[PDB]
């Protein structure tokens, strides 16, 4: 413990730590509820508890946030900028003081987002309060006089900016110099001037050996990925459409195979080669693939894609990536289940491109032994849609699946087709694991996301880690919607875990939202609402404004809750029904209860139990 | 929930009530919400005379009711005899009964996406009212000229006290324009205790504005209202028109010289009929029915026509993305070369104007005075039919076609053989076996009614699910309205919903709105919704204020009840160089259930259960819920005598040779004239009146 690290050139003291490893369980391997392979980490690189920061390091870190230093926020320092540096090419230049008239033009034509940007970085400093005149060079003399002689503030306070001295600025402030104590500099892309005389930032950046984000990443493009990279960055949607990797080059090789199997350019049928561009000798694992395409779209491809798989795996022919591309597109029932049992039991590869107008992935993979490092979930469309779900038992045997190639922006053109991993914060069970009245199957695939695999980036939905995924469970993201409608028997959270068997170590789930199965105007249900289990619907927290929802498949309920049975609602048993008219809308308009004929009428705002619409 | 009935044992009663003495019921609820409002106040009868009110004992009515329930033509009596039609303004409608849904009885307006059953599409919606139709003119202003003489008749006359106190009194959005701008300077003076005041100069905006905005006020002799166009909170509160409207007319009259920008007419057709030259093998020409003021959109200055329709491949059950953005629909648009015209390819045929005018079958000779004002002005009901000869349109030498599907352009890799690019075009019309048929049964008679009368309730456990299953269904998977008001568009479903307006349509249905993302039979999922529920149509609607039949929910005489819509009478513009022509409303109709879309689908077809065409969909009312459509065939109805020599009238405007009608106004003997000799697809044996077949004569044959 208590080495030295580098963090500006500079090299300094700091309490320095290993990450916690990811602590697997013998119950989690017996239910085959772990990952099938390989345990997967997280954090891959050590932690920074503490750094003895000096004169020397904080005055480095001081002149880093002015010049931009070297690394990538090189260009974007708070005297070395592209605003900054257009306004002070055009002082160099030979005309009288009113061309600052020009530089107001350089913020009126095309750049009014560039400047009111890079403007705030100053402006806190900018506003006089008393203090701008000692930190404005030799231009001090001519500032009290030709403050009287602006035709406007901004033509005004460009003024200041461009006769600045940044000699003035080696002074780091309160906040930011205590991130620099937990060992994070100021990005000079967030470095601004506060008022008095003195550096502060919107944001701070570790040593790259010490980010989690990056290392992360590269360590999973580099070895979990089929067709590897070196790089830690994310495909571009036309890489992603395309089926291309960086350091690995296609050849579309469809005509022997066309002339084989009898298919014409026009079926949507394809086949590509990618070989690495330099091979690697030294392990025998992959340098080359074949890769099917199938445009299921078609009607040719969507016939044959059965019998192709099946032929070329008779004839012996091996596939590393097949591709299924436009799936529901045309038509949004289109069945897959067929397909997809037809593929290999062992697979390198499966890129599945789903339609966002059927939003259809029921279809199940479960039974195989192995996707070897990959299943890519990917659309052309929008994939943060919250009609987007997996049944968690589907991926039992996947070794990762494919949460880099994140490609959502505000930023893009609308009206292109881009391509992305897609966002699940909803997991939907199918019928066939709700078969002897058993709540077994659903537990366990329950807990392979919210537990059991929970430090993985894909069971964690969409917000991601919290400040260690291997260790505190809890802390981290998980998908917060449950969707019963495939599976008719549930009508409440009865025989449902939420916590991990443990409960000193870790945060118990909460969900945000339930679907349920309905068929009739009337949510039929016994008098279980004694045990459904209540505080576990909750939203993500208690004080929150918003509350949680109940769904039904129908949204007919306008009829009321039909309770059944001759069996008396206790305290949670009140607690429970009020549930289901506060958090479903079509039912909270008019509270209707019905009671059958038996019992006391226990409840007194109830009708006869009639059923005639 | 029961509210409306007196609670649940009120409503007990209204169920086991016959519609008759329902009516009475809602009737006099109907004209309390109306009658909170004072009402028609034209020419009127004395104490005396309510022995019309005692004939309504053979049809029933109530007359000081019917001078308010709407614009309806009542009785004039000085001499027993002759009508009085209003335009002393207008009256609204609702209906708290054609729904039960209880919930969103704001989205009464049917579900737009979406496909209950076959019967729906892959058979009406899907292959046969095919074309989403666009008619493009390249112009703009016909509108604004129109709307603008009547904005001067608003202006001018008007009382010389709210000539000042309409204009001078509501100036507050000038006084708006001068405090908000003012607000930007109070604030931009915040920081200049030292720094010199250039602003004063854009202070200006008070002074050198005043004088502009108080000669503005002063004249008031024909610019009789404020220039100024919306207001609100803080959007759209922009301020600029003009007045003086001959001089904004002449303006618009050298706008439309230039050929800068484009408008659009559109509505919705079915394919009815071809004309068949070669045994029925290979067809080129077809007949499309839609409505008149969606037809009067042939111009001869058109730049171009498009066809976009539902693909025959398609599945029920599924939930579609807008026209423009799903792949399941096709569209075909058609444009001029070497200046040929696209009226030489693409014709209004027949327009249903003036069809009973016959001698003594009329009904204009019976206005009483209003006949000084409404003189020339005939009669009509809102159905056309348009020809479209595709052996030229597809005609290279003279035409352009272009193939589009999700807003791309597929025209190079589409169908190109000219017999299999007609099929593609009309979802193979040609060699399907669900070709359209008319409904021939007198909706009046009480026997047919009953096949389509509703219960309100029924027990779906119960063995009496047979007597539902066989109710007659309205069905119209029809229309294709805008886009800009389908509400079930997600707020962050933002790539459909931002081009909103421009290019792009729905696929409006007749249906519950609960079925929208709900009906998708994803495999290993059960149906959520029971199979009496989306296996059928909807039926005719409990609206008050359009109903003239009152044991009839649903039928309507339009001519008494429905003779006008909006400010201004229909005009058509005739052929062989006549003047315009301003006609009436008339003829049978009907009030479709869930139907109310908005800005499009007028020449929407009702259907019924085996593909029978049986009324033309035309005007829609958001706010009753409900709209109007024109019945094809019409048995006739008699008054005896309540409304003098009046009559419905007894025709059919498809086969002709009913005892009111004209007997040269009507789809065959139409085509009779310009194919003599001929077969038809509706008209196999030839267009001659002796190849009516026995089904649709009138009197002879009494059941039809």
């Amino acid at each position: 413990r208590k080495q030295t690290i580098t963090i500006a050139g500079i090299e300094v003291e700091a309490e320095i730590e290993g990450p916690p490893g990811f602590v697997t369980h013998q119950r989690d391997k017996d239910r085959k509820i772990s990952n099938p392979t390989k345990p997967y980490q997280n954090h891959t690189v050590n932690k920074i508890l503490s750094v003895k920061v000096t004169d020397k390091l904080k005055e480095q870190v001081a002149k880093d946030a002015l010049s931009g230093g070297n690394g990538y926020d090189e260009g974007v320092g708070l005297f070395n900028n592209s605003i900054f540096n257009v306004f002070k090419e055009e002082f160099n230049s030979g005309k009288e003081l009113n061309d600052i008239l020009s530089s107001l033009e350089s913020v009126a034509r095309q750049n009014s987002g560039a400047f009111q940007n890079t403007l705030e970085r100053y402006k806190k400093m900018l506003d006089s309060n008393n203090v701008i005149n000692f930190l404005k060079s030799e231009a001090q003399k001519e500032y009290p006089k030709l403050k009287s002689k602006f035709q406007t503030k901004n033509q005004e306070y460009i003024w200041l900016i461009a006769n600045l001295d940044q000699s003035k600025f080696t002074k780091i402030a309160s906040t930011s110099e205590k991130y620099l104590e937990k060992g994070l500099t100021i990005s000079p892309r967030s470095a601004f001037i506060n008022e008095a005389g003195e550096i502060d930032s919107n944001g701070w950046g570790p040593p790259d050996e010490y980010n989690t984000v990056t290392s992360r990443l590269r360590r999973d493009n580099s070895e979990y990925r089929v067709f590897d990279y070196d790089e830690y960055y994310s495909r571009s949607s036309d890489r992603i459409a395309n089926g291309t990797y960086p350091g690995w080059v296609k050849e579309d090789v469809s005509e022997p195979y066309s002339k084989k199997y009898n298919f014409k350019a026009s079926d949507g049928i394809r086949f590509s080669k990618l070989e690495r561009i330099n091979p690697n000798p030294a392990k025998g694992k992959l340098n080359s693939g074949l890769v099917l395409d199938l445009d299921v779209s078609n009607d040719e491809a969507y016939r044959r894609s059965k019998e192709l798989i099946e032929k070329l795996q008779k004839d012996g022919e091996q596939i590393t990536s097949y591709r299924i591309k436009n799936m529901g597109e045309k038509n949004s029932d289109q069945a897959f289940k067929d397909i997809l049992g037809a593929l290999p039991k062992d697979i390198q590869q499966l890129e599945l491109f789903f339609s966002d107008k059927a939003t259809n992935t029921a279809s199940l993979i479960a039974l195989e032994n192995k996707n070897i490092k990959e299943l890519s979930l990917y659309t052309s469309g929008n994939s943060l849609k919250k009609a987007w779900s997996y049944n968690p038992l589907a991926l039992r045997n996947t070794t990762w699946i494919n949460t880099i190639d994140y490609n959502v922006s505000a930023e893009y053109s609308s009206h292109d087709k881009i391509t992305t991993r897609i966002t699940f914060n909803t997991l939907a069970f199918d019928q066939e694991d709700f078969s002897n009245g058993s709540y077994e199957r659903i537990n366990d695939g329950l807990r392979m996301v919210y537990y059991a695999r929970n430090n993985e980036p894909f069971f964690q939905g969409g917000h991601g880690p919290g400040l260690e995924p291997d260790k505190k469970l809890g802390q981290n993201s998980y998908p917060t919607g449950l969707d019963f409608s495939r599976v008719t028997g549930i009508k409440s959270l009865k025989g449902l875990r939420f916590d991990d068997d443990l409960d000193t170590s870790n945060e118990p789930r909460k969900i945000t939202e339930l679907t349920l199965y309905n068929n009739e105007s009337y949510f039929e249900i016994s008098s279980d609402e004694l045990n459904e289990a209540n505080l576990q619907h909750l939203s993500t927290g208690e004080g929150n404004p918003e509350k949680p929802k109940i769904h039904f498949s129908n949204g007919n309920n306008t009829t009321s809750i039909r309770i059944s049975g001759k069996t008396l609602l206790s305290d949670e048993g009140r607690r429970n029904l009020d549930k289901y008219f506060e958090y479903n809308e079509s039912l909270r308009n008019s509270g209707k209860q019905i009671q059958i004929p038996n019992g006391s009428d226990e409840l007194k705002k109830q009708l006869e139990g009639w059923g005639y619409k | 929930d029961f509210a409306y009935f007196g609670g649940t044992s009120g409503y007990d009663e209204y169920t086991k009530k016959d519609q008759k003495s329902r009516f009475d019921y809602d009737n006099e609820r109907y004209m309390t919400r109306l009658k909170s409002q004072f009402g028609n106040s034209s020419n009127s009868i004395n104490l005396k005379e309510y022995r019309g009110l005692e004939t309504k004992q053979e049809n029933i009515k109530k007359f000081d009711d019917q001078a308010a329930i709407s614009n309806f033509d009542t009785y004039y009596n000085a001499a027993l005899k002759g009508f009085t039609l209003p335009v002393y303004g207008s009256d609204g409608k609702v209906s708290g009964l054609k729904i039960y849904e209880g919930a969103e009885i704001g989205k009464g307006p049917s579900v737009v996406d979406s496909l209950g059953r076959n019967e729906k599409a892959k058979t009406v919606g899907l292959a046969r009212t095919l074309p989403n139709e666009e008619y493009k003119t390249s112009a703009i202003q016909t509108f604004q000229t129109n709307f603008t003489i009547y904005k001067d008749y608003e202006k001018e006359i008007e009382e010389a006290e709210d000539n000042i106190k309409l204009f001078d009194s509501w100036n507050e959005q000038q006084i708006q324009s001068y405090i908000s701008a003012q607000l930007t300077q109070l604030r931009l003076n915040y920081e200049d205790e030292v720094s010199q005041i250039d602003r004063e100069i854009s202070q200006t905006q008070p002074d050198k504005t005043t004088i502009l905005s108080n000669l503005n006020q002063k004249k008031s002799k024909i610019e009789s209202e404020y220039q100024k166009e919306l207001s609100t909170i803080s959007k759209l509160n922009k301020d600029s028109l003009k007045e003086w409207q001959r001089k904004e007319i002449e303006k618009y009259n050298e706008k439309k010289k230039e050929k800068t920008f484009q408008i659009s007419e559109s509505g919705t057709m079915w394919i009815m009929d071809y004309l068949d030259e070669n045994a029925g093998k290979n067809p080129t020409k077809f007949y499309f029915g839609t409505n008149s003021h969606v037809a009067k959109g042939i111009k001869d200055g058109m730049v171009s026509f498009s066809l976009t329709r539902l693909n025959s491949e398609v599945k029920v059950g599924q939930t579609f993305k807008l026209n423009g953005h799903d792949s399941n629909f096709t569209k075909f648009t058609f444009s001029p070369i070497n200046g040929n015209k696209l009226e030489d390819a693409v014709t209004a045929i027949f327009h249903a104007t003036d069809f009973i005018n016959e001698n003594s079958s009329p009904l204009k000779l019976l206005d009483s005075e209003q006949k000084s004002k409404y003189n020339g002005a005939g009669i009509f009901a809102d159905f056309a039919i348009v020809e479209v000869d595709f052996a030229k349109l597809l005609d290279k030498g003279k035409y352009s076609y272009s193939v589009w599907s999700a807003s791309n352009d597929i025209t190079n890799q589409y169908e190109t053989e000219q017999n299999k690019l007609i099929s593609k075009i009309t979802n193979n019309y040609s060699e399907s076996d669900k070709k359209v048929k008319f409904f021939s049964d007198s909706l009046l008679n009480e026997q047919t009614y009953a096949k389509f009368d509703r219960p309100l309730d029924f027990d779906p456990k119960k063995e009496d699910e047979l007597k539902k299953y066989n109710d007659l269904d309205s069905l119209y998977i029809v229309g294709y309205p805008t886009a800009y008001k389908d509400f079930y568009l997600d707020q962050y479903e933002d790539e459909k919903q931002l081009k909103n307006k421009k290019y792009d349509f729905s696929l409006w249905i007749n249906s519950e709105y609960k079925f929208y993302n709900k009906l998708i039979n994803k495999e290993g999922s059960t149906n959520s919704f029971k199979e009496y529920e989306t296996g059928k149509g909807n039926f005719f609607s409990y609206q008050i204020g359009y109903r003239s039949f009152i044991d009839k929910p649903g039928l309507t005489d339009a001519f008494i009840t429905v003779n006008k819509v909006g400010k201004k009478l229909y005009s058509l513009k005739d052929k062989n160089k006549n003047e315009v022509k301003k006609y009436f409303n008339y003829g049978l109709e009907i009030l479709p259930r869930f139907y109310a879309p908005a800005g499009g689908a007028s020449g929407s077809s009702v259907r019924t259960k085996d593909n029978k065409l049986l009324a033309v969909y035309h005007a829609s009312n958001e706010t009753a819920r409900t709209g109007l459509a024109v019945a094809f065939r019409s048995d006739g109805y008699d008054y005896k005598n309540l409304f003098g020599d009046y009559k419905l009238g007894q025709y059919d405007l498809i086969y002709g040779g009913g005892k009111d009608q004209q007997k040269e106004k009507s789809y065959r003997e139409v085509m009779n004239k310009m194919y003599s000799g001929k077969k038809s697809a509706l008209f196999q044996n030839g267009f001659t009146d002796d190849k009516i077949p026995s089904e649709f004569k009138f009197n002879n044959g009494t059941q039809n």
